[PDB]
């Protein structure tokens, strides 16, 4: 009662600046930086015959 | 500055305190009582009140 703060905590809820942990080989999450990294300098296939 | 109960004579014997009516403009610290009212539960929700 009062004057009463609420944020996210209290109704728990995700912050607006939340992030969700990097995927692993059995967990679903987040793209790695280093993961894109090494995606973006992988040449595509070359498209020949 | 007293309080003065006005006193008027009834019809047998009696002389009864009577009230005279006033217009809420003429008390002098009727605003300010209102003002110092406070509410009992949450005043205000992340500083907003009413319908929230
Ligand atoms: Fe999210």
């Amino acid at each position: 009662a009062g004057r009463v703060l609420l944020d996210a905590e209290d109704v728990h809820a995700a912050k607006k600046s939340h992030t969700h942990e990097v995927a692993t080989y059995t967990t679903d999450g987040f793209m790695s930086s280093f993961d894109k990294q090494k995606i973006d300098q992988l040449v595509s296939p070359e498209a020949g015959v | 500055t007293e309080i003065k109960r006005m006193l008027q004579t009834k019809e047998d014997n009696s002389k009864e305190q009577f009230y005279p009516e006033t217009h809420v403009a003429g008390i002098v610290g009727l605003t300010e009582y209102v003002s110092g009212q406070l509410p009992t539960g949450v005043v205000s929700v992340n500083g907003k009140a009413g319908r929230v």
